[PDB]
């Protein structure tokens, strides 16, 4: 949790990184989304791309993005250390992120944190010896009505209970892909035990349209 | 006039695929009435569209609640040579708020159509949809929905066949609540730290890439096509005067059935919780406090919750605000000081650090509130914390500073005896 | 940044030899005027005082900071170099 860089044998400007040819084509499309003369707007998406290819951001990757976009390296470092989704240390294969802000706290997200810690034998902020799971607390993930919820890599797992989360870790260790979403009865954000709205057939085109178009 | 509000009907609900029970891709969206007579709306001109939005009484759904037709009309002016843009705020970062998430993934074509309709009103050439980076799957749904519209001629060159060129770009965030702030969002698009800008200049003059920009919430833009189709008067027939239309509500916390639901504005808070959320856990009598509009709004105790309505003007009178309309319910088992202390901890982790009162003050408030949770303080410190919050409020660059102060003030305003009691317990234990 | 010490005119005299005291190394002087500094409201007041006391003098014209054109908006220019890369 430090915001200074000290070169180490596995993280220095000579650490091998470079985009694959497939990613170099994705980068071209990213840059075309912005006006000519404002290529620096691509810093966030291109940095994220480097992390998706590599899993984390060595300083060499930051320099590579700076070189590609012709942006001073410090301006890339500033972005990398501001946004919390960028990993400047290697993380596990599965980055478990437990929301602990108040709405999730009110639904016993602490029990979810306990279940993950007891099952994995690690503490918040640590990685397992096998380097499969890294566990952190995060702020509201925009799924508060489905609390308690966690994010693992790109997926949300919601309305959790200590049992449900323990199963998901079993599925990940075994190599399977657990389907995202609520683990209770419901499918998304509707009230449990039956809809209280949107029960009628949706109205079709042209319904209630004002005269004169 | 109408005197009671609520009991909205499905016939009059804008977001009809709120629960993902129907197809979210273009075929489903069209059958539900999206993209219908979009060409007619575009050929009626910006002044007609802004008038429809002006007459609808729509107010910003992002939190500030600023009237939308007036705000969008700031772009209604001759071009000086720069391009014009509509930035759509899909950051959805306010704790308790998840309404924009359902719109993006289940009704993406309403947002995409809203981008074009609102973009036409402002004369914008494209819309950038800034969606928080943690919504990867929702962002992929939106790009799929955007691809279908491009392939149907509904956007891009000669959009809908109106002779109007409009692009819809999706750009993802990288983890920062402060990038929901309008100007901090713009700096993020430009590839900088998400730090807000001072105003003036206002974004309608100098915005993204230094160009005229309007930042609109996802919900504000997603309802815009329907208001144009069904008319502003239809939308204005809902909710109290100046508090018009249908609102998305998130009821979370200590309810039986936490959910997102669309309900008429000015619905009573009590009715909303009982009707849709199944009521407070342990009975309505087990209610302690409610945060009515997301974490930034001050809480209210059970007594106020009894009769308060859910709209901008009603909640201002209760010394709070509608905010994002995210209702966080706390029953009597809650450690209220701990619950509010966790929100101040959230603002501490989300402050961009740019400006002094929030960079230093919020962290100071967090350190004090942590001691209040344990009672390791003195009663005189309560008035000191109130004064500190007033030194943050109204002195910072952006409204995150105000949003950190208000929860603290709400706790002190309604639960001061609880704070003093905890200090009494701590003092007598170490006595 | 404070400018409160640039309000008044000063008259000082030419610096003369200081040497090290053999016993202690302190700074010795034989110039009785080494610490004499007078304050005047205007340049004319200072010159008049110097003339009547018989001192030759040099007058240096007051330096006033140039008036600058500041604009927060320029930091985000669409097409100018004043666009800042960081805040
Ligand atoms: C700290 C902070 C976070 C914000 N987050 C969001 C957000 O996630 N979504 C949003 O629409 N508005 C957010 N806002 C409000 C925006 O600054 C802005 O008022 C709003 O996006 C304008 O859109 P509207 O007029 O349609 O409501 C936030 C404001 C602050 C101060
Ligand atoms: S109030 Fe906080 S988040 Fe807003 S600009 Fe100041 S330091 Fe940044
Ligand atoms: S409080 Fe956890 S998702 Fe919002």
């Amino acid at each position: 949790a430090l915001f200074v860089h000290r070169d180490t044998p596995e993280n220095n400007p000579e650490t091998p990184f470079d985009f694959t040819p497939e990613n170099y084509k994705r980068i071209e499309a990213i840059v075309k989304n912005y006006p000519e003369g404002h290529k620096a707007a691509a810093v966030l998406p291109v940095l994220d791309l480097a992390q998706r290819q590599n899993g984390w951001l060595p300083i060499s990757a930051m320099n590579k993005v700076a070189e590609i976009l012709q942006v001073p390296p410090m301006r890339v470092y500033e972005v990398a250390t501001f946004y919390t989704m960028y990993n400047r240390k290697p993380v596990g294969k599965y980055h478990i992120q437990v929301c602990t802000t108040t709405p999730c706290m009110l639904r016993n997200s602490d029990s979810i944190l306990e279940a993950i810690q007891k099952k994995l034998g690690i503490k918040v902020g640590e990685t397992t010896p096998d380097k499969l799971f890294t566990l952190i607390e995060v702020e509201c993930l925009g799924a508060c009505v489905n609390a308690p919820m966690v994010q693992i890599n790109d997926n949300y797992y919601e309305d959790l209970t200590p049992k449900d989360i323990e199963e998901i870790i079993d599925e990940l260790k075994a190599g399977k892909i657990p389907k995202p979403g609520p683990r209770s009865g419901r499918f998304s954000c509707e009230p449990a035990g039956g809809l209280t709205s949107l029960t009628e057939p949706p109205k079709g085109p042209g319904f209630g349209v004002q005269a004169g178009l | 006039k109408k005197t009671s509000f609520g009991s909205l009907k499905d016939e009059d609900r804008i977001f009809t695929n709120l629960y993902g029970r129907h197809d979210w891709r273009l075929k489903g969206a069209q059958s539900r009435g999206d993209w219908y007579k979009t060409k007619e709306i575009l050929l009626k001109g910006p002044d007609w569209i802004l008038g429809e939005v002006k007459t609808s009484g729509l107010r910003g759904r992002g939190g500030a609640g600023f009237p939308t037709g007036l705000k969008w009309s700031f772009m209604n002016k001759p071009s000086d040579g720069r391009p014009k843009y509509l930035v759509v705020n899909a950051d959805e970062g306010e704790p308790g708020t998840c309404k924009d998430r359902e719109i993006i993934r289940h009704d993406p074509h309403k947002l995409v159509e809203g981008c074009l309709v609102g973009g036409r009103a402002m004369g914008a050439r494209a819309a950038y949809i800034y969606i928080r980076g943690e919504f990867y799957n929702e962002a992929s749904n939106l790009q799929v929905a955007i691809r279908e519209a491009y392939e149907a001629g509904l956007i891009g060159k000669n959009a809908c066949g109106s002779g109007y060129d409009f692009d819809v770009f999706v750009v993802r965030g990288a983890g920062a609540y402060i990038c929901g702030e309008e100007t901090a969002l713009i700096e993020s698009i430009e590839g900088k730290q998400g730090k807000p800008r001072l105003k003036p200049p206002f974004p309608a003059d100098v915005g993204v890439f230094g160009c005229p920009t309007t930042v609109a919430n996802v919900e504000t833009v997603a309802v815009s096509p329907t208001i144009c189709r069904r008319g502003g008067a239809w939308f204005a027939s809902f909710g109290r005067e100046r508090n018009s239309g249908t609102k998305l509500f998130n009821i979370s916390g200590h309810v039986n059935n936490p959910c997102t639901v669309e309900e008429e504005m000015s619905v009573p808070l009590k009715e909303l919780i009982e009707k849709h959320a199944g009521g407070v856990t342990g009975g309505w009598d087990n209610l302690l406090a409610v945060i009515p509009g997301g974490s930034s709004t001050p809480l209210i105790p059970k007594s106020v919750c009894e009769t308060v309505l859910m709209d901008f003007d009603a909640l201002i009178q209760a010394q709070t605000g509608l905010g994002t309309a995210a209702v966080i319910v706390m029953d009597r088992s809650t450690d209220i000081v701990k619950a509010i202390a966790r929100l101040i901890e959230f603002y501490k982790h989300e402050s961009c650090g740019q400006c002094t009162p929030c960079r230093e003050g919020v962290d100071w408030m967090n350190k004090v509130m942590a001691r209040f949770v344990r009672g390791d303080a003195r009663p005189a410190e309560i008035d000191s914390l109130w004064e500190i919050s007033k030194q943050i409020e109204g002195h910072t660059i952006c409204a995150l500073g105000d949003g950190a102060a208000w929860p603290v003030q709400g706790l002190i305003r309604h639960f001061r005896p609880e704070l003093e009691e905890r200090m009494q317990q701590f003092a007598q234990q170490h006595q | 940044s404070g400018v409160n010490n640039t309000k008044k005119w000063k008259m000082e005299f030419d610096t003369r030899e200081r040497w090290e005291n053999p016993l202690m190394g302190w700074a010795s002087t034989a110039d009785p005027l080494s610490n004499l500094v007078l304050t005047f409201s205007t340049k004319e007041d200072a010159v008049a005082f110097a003339e009547k006391n018989g001192w030759s003098y040099d007058v240096e014209e007051r330096k006033v900071p140039k008036p600058k054109s500041k604009s927060y908006g320029a930091n985000f220019s669409w097409n100018k170099r004043t666009r800042v890369s960081t805040k």
